[PDB]
């Protein structure tokens, strides 16, 4: 009973429960699905929608933590906002402090270092979301993950959420060396369409944001043509 | 203020930028640091205007009444020597450093240094004034001495357009005057024709890349010179 009331204890067989359960909480939230492309990297988002009243864009999961770069938030949005909010603190002091945007595999691994953090103390629980991380800083388009372990792995394309396993399988038919950003905005959207459940979650919209040579390597939301 | 008197054969060039400035303001635009004392001696002064005027009023009125009473032409060693004696006595109440320079038929083309101690020091050429910093290493590089006198004077000019480039006490006009054998010939360039300016001087127009856009990248490109791009 007691081996996993906190993030500070290993269990018997090594693995410390906490950080498992709250990755139990990303596996039951909305899909995620993110492609690095030569052109840049593009993040889609599912978000499901309690209410039928909500405004467009509320519960953005998708942030920019710099300009080059953006934190789409797969698990409890509040705490991914607290990853966000470290993000940026992070992406401002490679710009304040070193005069240069955070690369992408740095900003990774500052994410994960935080996450992780919060993995080690019995006075705080592990985060209840995975980051994807997208940049085009000087390291080129990189998509990176960060879960609640603190765990960072760089991705040509990753799903994240309950629709995770078949999203995962529409992403493996997609060729990466081949395929443009605008291509992906397209494909990525069809896969979170694709895979939803249509009698589960009634209510829905696909939130994709992109960094690429045509946003002029820019972290901006994709506008609502290219969408479907 | 920049001042120097280079020799060439036959005499000398007097050389001074003409800004005074009360500080950081330009009181005047067009002084003549270029003071007469006799027909071939004058002084280039720096420091108080106020002081190197009263000096060079009271030696150029010693020189003339001298030079009436010898009934010959005075030396230039006379008008260094009895600026000296002045700048000296007077050392602890005046800011004055003095080029006495000019010609006598004896010594030829003669440079004397007076500086803020009153030492006198007979020299090929002089640099005085805040602007004098600036020189010294332009001349160490770019001067040759045994100068043609036009090429003293577009050497003069330039030395002083070079200080007065960098020194912002100095500034305006170059006044130059060649004292030899022949009768004394001032000119004065205008800043707007002077022979370097580093607002003219290609090495400094592209700007620093100071300002520099908002970018996804380390790479310096320019300065943000517009709101849209």
């Amino acid at each position: 009973s007691g081996h996993d009331q906190s993030t500070d204890v290993f269990s018997a067989e090594g693995r410390v429960f906490q950080v498992e359960y709250a990755g139990k909480a990303v596996d039951n939230s909305s899909t995620a699905v993110a492609a690095c492309c030569k052109d840049g990297v593009v993040v889609a988002v599912e978000k499901v929608h309690t209410s039928r009243m909500l405004e467009k864009g509320s519960n953005n999961r998708i942030h920019a933590v710099d300009r080059q770069a953006g934190i789409c938030i797969c698990g409890l949005l509040p705490d991914g906002r607290a990853i966000v909010s470290r993000a940026r603190q992070e992406a401002e002091n490679s710009r304040d402090i070193f005069a240069t945007p955070i690369r992408g595999s740095v900003l990774a691994n500052r994410v994960g270092e935080f996450m992780h953090a919060y993995t080690t103390h019995f006075a705080y629980r592990p985060f209840g979301c995975s980051a994807i991380i997208a940049s085009y800083a000087d390291d080129g388009p990189q998509l990176f993950v960060s879960d609640p372990s603190g765990t960072v792995a760089g991705y040509y394309g990753v799903a994240l959420g309950k629709a995770k396993t078949v999203a995962k399988s529409e992403l493996e038919k997609l060729d990466f060396s081949s395929l443009t950003c605008d291509e992906a905005v397209g494909k990525l959207a069809s896969i979170l369409h694709e895979v939803h459940d249509k009698q589960k979650d009634k209510l829905y919209e696909v939130e994709v944001a992109w960094v690429c040579d045509k946003s002029d390597r820019k972290f901006v939301h994709v506008p609502a043509d290219m969408v479907p | 203020t920049t001042i120097l008197a280079v020799s060439y054969n036959g005499g000398v060039v007097l050389a001074a930028d003409s800004r005074t400035s009360s500080g950081t303001y330009v009181v005047n635009r067009a002084s003549n640091k270029l003071t007469k004392l006799t027909k071939k001696i004058y002084c280039c002064r720096s420091g108080s205007a106020a002081d190197t005027q009263a000096l060079a009023e009271r030696v150029s009125n010693y020189l003339g009444s001298y030079q009436t009473d010898i009934g010959a032409g005075v030396n230039v060693a006379t008008a260094a020597n009895l600026f000296q004696k002045m700048c000296y006595m007077n050392r602890w109440n005046i800011s004055a450093g003095i080029i006495v320079a000019g010609y006598d038929p004896i010594n030829g083309g003669s440079v004397y240094s007076i500086p803020s101690g009153g030492s006198c020091v007979k020299l090929d050429y002089a640099l005085g004034g805040s602007g004098s910093i600036f020189l010294y290493s332009f001349f160490d590089a770019n001067y040759k001495p045994g100068m043609s006198k036009s090429e003293c004077v577009a050497f003069c000019q330039r030395a002083v357009a070079h200080a007065y480039s960098r020194d912002g006490s100095s500034g305006g006009l170059i006044r130059t005057i060649t004292l030899d054998a022949d009768e004394p010939e001032d000119q004065t360039i205008p800043w707007n024709r002077s022979p370097y300016c580093m607002e003219k001087d290609p090495k400094y127009v592209t700007q620093a890349t100071q300002n520099q856009p908002f970018s996804s990248s380390a790479k310096i490109t320019g300065n943000r010179m517009s709101s849209t791009g």
